[PDB]
Parts: structure tokens; sequence; C-alpha cells
């Protein structure tokens, strides 16, 4: 639709404008709760990976987390025209900006993909490549859920916008066994069940 | 533009100017701004708002909850108030500013005691050349007569006598003719 | 931290001193949703359905990172001229999807605490420097204030296992060589 | 609030003109437009910390500046007969509320053929409008000017009076159907009967022309227009 926007950097108080690095951030993190329910609006502005100042939309005003952002904090409290529109950009930018997620990003489901491979016997379970990013994975072994037996490794944030876990098991081969792995996710209105079977 | 406003507006001088503006593509990003300007001259910032309705000492803005439309008020519309006043809307992240048409506000006056006369002027320097005056006529009248042959017309001007609060109404007319007469259409 | 839903990063303003170098970019749930280039003034969104759907002036980008540039040199002065300190990153490489001898695949080389944001990425198949296939993510924010990014690299798996990761940066000694092969 | 020099500039083609403004103190971010007639208010270039941020879609002939105490400046060069406009200048805290100065009205010519002071005339009011409304109406007249570069004050015993002063908003075009027309304004005081039959009132309206400098170029048989004051006067009388 419209044109979005971002958070506003403050201007900071100085009289205008291996080898060595000075970094500067800014974030623009918002909080979104319950829906568009309970939105919390926190800019934070870094320099070298220290947090220096920040704003709250739940305090609405500036605060200095280090001793080196006071200058910084109650200056932009004094100014009328950068409080304004700083505590506006949870209107602004978040609550904005969130109804765009619902189009899109928060409709997107990705159904996983599983298979279970030996290893030579751990055996494992690969979830991959799903949306969003919440799952419920399970060994079982002839209607008995193990557990004493099953590694789980954390969900894997592939970075291109899916995920992969990997659930593994120990075991010992008994004729007669059959192994499923019960794999729960929203974008499945039913679980998918993969199963690895004794022989030999 | 993304608004769109009335050109043609005026009002009682001392009662509420109520100018409207229209923006029903508006985004929940997107402020509302309103700018009135003298030509050759700057334009000069009145008040903005995003939500709700909000007041500066020099005037107040509604916006409508929906966002679909929002209003300039002006409390008692004086002389000084008969600019052009802009309807613009602004992401506020350093983007330009675009302007669109407009509202010519003209802040008509009151005429108490109207005693509309033609009088005739003498230019001091030469008794030659004169000048004639249209004084303490209507404020509600289009003086703006068509120029003919060597044949000027100004349009009005409002006199406020502070020593007196008494304010009326003048044009000047003048030609290269030096046959004066000035002839004088009905009142009403 | 903070307990919610969802978070959203609007903001992720970066700008380092180093190399002039700077990036813009909005993330939610972690994820990149776009990148504005800096130079060629373009946004570069991360998913087709972005592409179809969302928009953004890069305009934004160019007129906030300036105000970076001006507090950088800000902080500067009050900090004494503090430095950045190089802290050491570590590289966990892996698969996108279970590696089969004949189907093709999605290698995925991970770099965790990367700061300063000055890193490369760099593959080696067979001691040979593998360019074709080879997509990087920018950096990704990071809630202690570092930054972590990642690699790709299109391939088809045979029996060459020589698949490593070279990456170096400051906080390492030698540049580190990690392959695994599943 | 916001300055901006010159005000009033006259210029011929090829020349190039350098524009400053002083921001609001406390502001950092200075915006340039050009307002036209036929464009309307089209945006430049925005300068914050001596980097432009923002550009429009302008030629490499529209070049811009800023300095440290946040005070921009802007230079065209190659002048054209389309650049003459009102360039404004806009401050900003940052990316907030934008505050215009009072512009600089810029005029490009072919010549300065056509560049005219005006003939400033005072007319005494009649005795029949004392008589009747016991009110006296001076009427100013100034005609055959070019440009409209000008400025009109009433002055009485020295002292330059407001009350009971009006001025035409716009001046008038002698021949509309020319575009190179002379203008013409008029501006009427109004004071009371008596003060106007008292010998030792003096009326004077004041008009100053901005017109060429002292160190342009002329070559026409007429008296160079430079920016004078051009100003008439009528004593009061008591009949
Ligand atoms: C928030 O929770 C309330 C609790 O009943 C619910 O009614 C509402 O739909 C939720 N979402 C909102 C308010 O966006
Ligand atoms: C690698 O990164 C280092 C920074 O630690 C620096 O030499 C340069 O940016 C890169 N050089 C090569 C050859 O990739």
């Amino acid at each position: 639709g419209q044109v979005e926007l971002g958070g506003g950097n403050a201007v900071e108080v100085c009289k205008g404008s291996s080898p060595e690095d000075f970094v500067y951030q800014f974030k623009g993190m918002c909080y979104f709760t319950n829906g568009t329910e309970r939105v919390r609006l926190v800019t934070r502005y870094i320099y070298n990976r220290e947090e220096y100042a920040r704003f709250d939309s739940d305090v609405g005003v500036y605060r200095a987390v280090t001793p080196l952002g006071p200058p910084a904090a109650e200056y932009w409290n004094s100014q009328k025209e950068v409080l304004e529109r700083t505590r506006a950009e949870l209107d602004t930018v978040c609550r904005h900006n969130y109804q765009l997620e619902l189009r899109t990003t928060l409709q997107r489901r990705v159904e996983p993909t599983v298979t279970i491979s030996p290893s030579r016997n751990l055996l494992v379970c690969s979830v991959t490549d799903f949306y969003p990013a919440q799952i419920k994975v399970r060994w079982f072994r002839n209607d008995q859920e193990e557990t004493t037996g099953v590694v789980s490794t954390p969900l894997i944030r592939n970075g291109d916008w899916t995920f992969q876990i990997l659930v593994m098991l120990e075991m010992t081969p008994q004729r007669g066994d059959v192994y499923t792995c019960h794999v729960e996710h929203p974008s499945l209105q039913n679980p998918i069940i993969v199963e690895w079977r004794a022989q030999s | 533009m993304k608004t769109t406003q009335p050109p043609s507006m005026d009002c009682a001088e001392g009662r509420a100017a109520n100018l409207p503006c229209n923006h029903s593509t508006i985004s929940g990003n997107e402020y509302v701004y309103w700018y009135r300007q003298i030509h050759s001259q700057g334009p000069q910032y009145i008040i903005h708002g995003l939500k709700n309705n909000e007041t500066n000492e020099m005037a107040s803005l509604i916006i409508t909850e929906d966002r679909k439309s929002s209003t300039l008020i002006l409390p008692h519309a004086t002389l000084r108030d008969t600019a052009v006043y802009y309807c613009i809307v602004s992401h506020n992240a350093g983007n330009m500013l675009t302007f669109g048409g407009g509202t010519r506000l003209m802040v008509k006056p009151h005429i108490q005691n109207p005693d509309p006369a033609v009088y005739q002027l003498r230019d001091s320097k030469s008794s030659d050349k004169s000048v004639c005056l249209f004084t303490d006529f209507d404020s509600q009248t289009n003086v703006s007569q068509s120029k003919d042959s060597d044949v000027y017309i100004t349009d009005k001007c409002v006199l406020d006598m502070r020593s007196m609060d008494f304010k009326s109404n003048s044009a000047v007319a003048w030609s290269n003719k030096s046959d004066f007469a000035c002839a004088n259409f009905p009142s009403p | 931290d903070i307990v919610a839903d969802h978070v959203a990063s609007y903001g992720v303003n970066l700008y380092q001193s180093y190399g002039p170098s700077g990036q813009y970019s909005h993330e939610f749930d972690g994820d990149e949703e776009f990148y504005v280039d800096l130079e060629r003034k373009e946004t570069v969104w991360q998913l087709p359905l972005f592409r179809r759907f969302r928009r953004f002036d890069p305009q934004f980008a160019l007129t906030n990172i300036a105000v970076l540039k001006h507090n950088l040199n800000c902080v500067i002065k009050r900090s004494n001229s503090t430095a950045a300190t190089n802290e050491v990153p570590e590289v966990t490489v892996f698969s996108k999807s279970p590696v089969t001898l004949g189907q093709p695949n999605t290698l995925i080389c991970l770099v965790d605490n990367i700061f300063p944001p000055v890193v490369n990425i760099t593959w080696l198949s067979n001691g040979h420097s593998v360019t074709e296939g080879v997509s990087e993510t920018s950096f990704l924010s990071k809630s202690d204030h570092s930054f972590f990014k990642i690699s790709y690299l299109t391939f088809l798996p045979s029996a060459d296992e020589i698949y490593d990761c070279k990456v170096e940066h400051w906080g390492l000694d030698e540049p580190l060589l990690k392959h695994w092969e599943p | 609030g916001v300055t901006q020099t010159p005000r009033y500039l006259i210029k011929t083609r090829g020349q190039q003109v350098t524009l400053s403004c002083s921001p609001i103190s406390g502001h950092r971010s200075v915006s340039w437009y050009q307002q036209t007639p036929g464009q309307g208010l089209q945006f430049l270039f925005e300068y914050f910390s001596e980097t432009q941020r923002n550009k429009g879609n302008f030629p490499g002939r529209f070049s811009g500046r800023q300095f440290s105490n946040s005070r921009s400046e802007m230079n065209v060069s190659t002048l054209e007969l389309g650049d003459s406009a009102l360039y404004l200048c806009a401050s900003s805290l940052e990316r907030e509320t934008q505050y215009f100065g009072p512009g600089t009205r810029l005029l490009v010519l072919e010549d300065l053929k056509n560049v005219f002071p005006p003939e400033v005339a005072v007319f005494e009011p009649s005795e029949a409008e004392i008589s009747h409304t016991q009110k006296a109406t001076l009427v100013c007249l100034a005609t055959g000017f070019f440009p409209d570069h000008v400025e009109l004050s009433w002055w009485v015993n020295g002292k330059e009076v407001h009350s009971g002063v009006c001025t035409d908003p716009q001046p008038l075009k002698e021949q509309p159907a020319l575009n190179d027309s002379r203008y013409a304004l008029s501006s009427r005081l109004r004071v009371s009967a008596t003060f106007w039959q008292n010998p030792r009132n003096h009326f004077r309206c004041q008009v100053q022309f901005y017109g060429l400098s002292e160190n342009d170029e002329w070559t026409q048989d007429r008296a160079k227009p430079v920016t004078q004051i051009v100003s008439a006067e009528a004593w009061g009388r008591a009949d």
C-alpha cells in the first residue's frame, strides 16, 4: 500500500559536524502482544555495542542507560519537536507496519519436510524448512513415547525465512519395533508421521 | 497532492473561519499540515496534527476519527488572516514538502456605516494630474471593473484607523487622458 | 529482556568508521524483511511476497544513516575515542536439508557474534575458492547488540568432502576453516 | 526566525547567483524550494550535516552548500528565463516541522533595457471629503517601474506611520497584454480632518525600489535604475 516508515534517529547535542573501528547502532524495536493490543515502542541508541540512551513507550520520555548519554536523553526530552514524534512513532511506525504483517508475514505458512535417516545406532528425524518456527516433535517406539534417549537440538534459523531442527534418538534394535516421529506444526492440520522399521 | 480543498472561501471578519480539507487516501503514518502564504512572500507554518484535535494559539485543527477529512478553524478571523491556506500531508521523515491548490481565504470586513462616495484628488506637485477614489462602500462589492484604454482601477483596500477603530474600504482609479470625469452604476 | 508475542526491529541503523559503510534493514521475529542499498538507492526485499505487496522508500535510510554519521563523530569525542572490542566469532556449518549423494542441496555457514561488523566469508572446495552459487545475507542484529551473518552455497553432494567456510575476523588470530559433512 | 538574503535580485542570461540562508537557532536541516506560478513549490535539495541528504530532480547547475553553523548556501549557474522564481529556505530541526524564510525573489531577463524606477506622486485629499466625512485621505501613486520589487511606506513628520494606512496587495500592470509591462502601485493614508488641516504636519509617501546595483553595467541613454528611494510629499493646509 502506502510507503512504510521506521524509527527516527534523534540528533545529538554536539556543535554540528587489528585496525580501529567505531560503530554506532540504532534499533527501532517494537514488542506486540495479543495482536495490536499491547504495543511497546523501545528505540535504542547504541554506541560500540554499548547502549547509552533509549526511549520507552511505557515510560513516555527518553532515559540514559549509561553515564555516556545523559546529555542526549536530557536534551531529547527538552525539544518538544523530538518528543512529539517519538511518542507518536508507536502509532506511526509500529502500529502501522504491524498491519502489513497480517497481510504478509503473519499469514505465511510453510509445511515442513520430515525424513528419518540412521547414522550408525542413532536415528535422526530432520524437520526442515518451515514457518512460523513453532513445532512439537516427539519420538515414539510402538505406541510408547521415548524421552530419555532422545536428543533435541535447538531451532536453527536458516536466515531465509525458514527454520530447521534435528531430533535424534538412541535405540536398541529389537525385531518388530516401529519408530514413528510425530511433527506438529500450525501449517499442518494433521501431524506428519514418518516411521523407521526394525528388521533383519 | 493527496489532498483536496475548495479554492473559493470567504467569511465575515471576527466570525469563525472553517477551512475544510479532504484527504481520504491518508495513511496512519502521514501527518496533516496547514500552511498559509501571502503571494510574493514566504509561507507561514500554522498547525499540524496526526490524531485527535490540536490547538495552537494561532488556530485550531480537528481531524475526524476515521481520518478521511480535516478542517482548519480560526477563532476570530482578522484582516491579517487573508492569505492562501494550504492543506498538505507529510511523513515527517525528512521527505519533501509538496503543496496543492490551497484555499484562497478572503476576510470580508464589517462596514457599520457605509457611505459610498466617488472623490477626486489633485496632485500636489502638479494640478494637471489627478486621481479618483471610491471609498466607504460595501465590503461585499466587486470593485474590480475592466480596464479600458489608459484607464486603471485598483482592487479594494481596508483602512484600520486604530485611533478610532474606524474601518472602510477604498479603491483608487486614474488615467492619462487628463479629462477626468469618474462616472457613477447603482449600489444595490 | 522483554516478553512479547512478536518483536519487530524497524530500525537496525548501522554506521561504522573503519570503512565508511552503513546498513539499514527491517526485521520481524529475527528474520530480515529487506535491506536498503545505500549506494544504488534501492529497497531489496528478501521475499517475493514482499515485492508484490510491501513498499518502502530508500530515501528514509539515507536520511536516517546520515544522522548516524553525525552521532558517531559525536560519541567518539564524548567517549575519549573509545574503540570497539573485537569479539571472537564462531562458525557453524550445516545443510538446509538432508544431503543425498545425487540430489543437490544448499550448504549454510552461520557466523555468530560478529562485532565489529567487518567480516568476510569465502567457500573453499578442494582448496579452491568456490565462486559460482554463493550468497550471503546482510548483518542481522542480536539482543547483546552484536551481529551474525549467514552464508549459502548451492552445491550437489558427491565424493568431494572439502567444503570449508573461510571466515576472517579481527577477533580471530588465524582465519577459521570450518567444514562439515553430514 | 529564518534569515534569508538577499531579498530581491535582478540578473540577466548567463550570470550566476549565490543565495544564503541562516536557519533557526538550534535547527540544522536546511531545505531549498523553488516557488513558481507555473510549477508550484518544487523541491530543490536539503542539507543537514554539510551533506546533501535529499535531492530533487534539478540540473547540475543547481548546487548547494552548508557550513558548520548550519547556515546553508545555494548557487545557480547559467541562468535562464525559466529560473526566475521565489527561492524559499525551509529550516527544520531535523526531520520535523519546516519553517520557511522570507524568500529571495529572483528575476532573469534578456537585458536591463526595461528596468525603470517608479514615478511617485502624492494626491492631496479634496476639500469635499473633509467637509462630508470629517476625514482626509491621501492617495500615493507609483507608476512606470519594472520590476515589481518595491516597498511603500508612509512618513508623517519623519515618523513611519501604520495606523490608518492601506496599500494595494499586488501591483497593477499598465499593459496586461505584455509580460514586460511597467507596474503601478497605489496606497492610501487616512487621518482626521483637523490633523490634515494643520500646516505643521508633513506627509510623505516613501517608495523603496530594488533595482540594479552600483557594480552592474549600464549602456542605455536613460539614467541608471539603481536601488533608490523615490518619494513625494504633501504639507497640510488649513483653508
Ligand atoms: C486481546 O485480548 C482480548 C481478551 O478478551 C481479546 O478480546 C482481543 O480480541 C485480543 N486482541 C486485541 C484486543 O487485539
Ligand atoms: C577480510 O576481513 C578483514 C577484516 O578483519 C579485512 O582484511 C578485509 O575486510 C577482508 N579481506 C579479504 C581479503 O577478504
